[PDB]
């Protein structure tokens, strides 16, 4: 069961990544597992958020 | 999309190209500083009267 979500990180932006990871093992069950792929980025850059 | 993207050597000599002509035409002079933007216009104030 596992699905797979994609992320986007701003550059920079440490705490979220942190209480993300941190809301993936608290809320982590066996019936599903969660899958992300994680890539950073310019958040301001539109063709970076494009690609 | 192609990542990373890579750009072409012409790009930036076609820029200069563009933004270092300055002509005449309907908008009045034409001309353009370093950022693209338009100097030495002229814009033309008008009142609408009965005549
Ligand atoms: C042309 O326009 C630029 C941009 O405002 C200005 O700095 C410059 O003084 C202008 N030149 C003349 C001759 O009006």
């Amino acid at each position: 069961n596992s699905i797979q979500i994609g992320g986007l990180f701003p550059r920079g932006a440490d705490q979220e990544y942190s209480a993300f990871r941190v809301g993936m093992v608290q809320f982590s069950t066996s019936e599903f597992r969660l899958t992300p792929h994680i890539d950073n980025l310019e958040v301001a850059n539109s063709f970076a958020v494009t690609n | 999309l192609a990542n990373p993207a890579v750009p072409w050597g012409q790009g930036v000599e076609i820029e200069r190209a563009l933004k270092q002509v300055q002509v005449e035409g309907l908008s009045g002079n034409i001309k353009f500083d370093q950022n693209g933007k338009r100097i030495n216009y002229t814009i033309n104030i008008m009142e609408l009267k009965t005549n």
